[PDB]
């Protein structure tokens, strides 16, 4: 039965390495579309800031 | 009586034989951490076979 539970371990071990790998790859996607949303308010900052360079429409 | 006596000592080496089946025991418990030792094995060959897969 102890192999049995060592062969186990090695099911969980591989589940374990699956998960790891599975999970990292979700968030991966998701902090790429944090990076790309954070440019699109990157570069309204300088538009904000061109706004009040005009002094006309401003 | 010497004839008792002498049944005595015949009952102290009985006695003796007793002590030894003790120890005929104790050398078959040699056999025993042996077929205790092919458990191991047996449970060594199959984490063996876990160990593989």
């Amino acid at each position: 039965g102890n192999f049995k539970s060592k062969l186990k371990k090695a099911m969980l071990s591989q589940q374990i390495t699956k998960s790891t790998i599975a999970n990292k790859m979700r968030l991966k996607v998701l902090s790429a579309r944090e990076q790309s949303l954070d440019g699109i308010f990157e570069e309204t900052k300088e538009k904000l800031s061109g706004i009040a360079n005009n002094r006309d429409e401003y | 009586n010497g004839i008792a006596t002498l049944l005595q000592a015949e009952k102290e080496a009985h006695e003796i034989v007793s002590k030894a089946r003790k120890y005929r025991q104790d050398k078959l418990k040699q056999a025993k951490t042996d077929a205790a030792k092919e458990i191991d094995s047996y449970k060594i060959q199959k984490d063996k076979e876990l160990k593989e897969f």
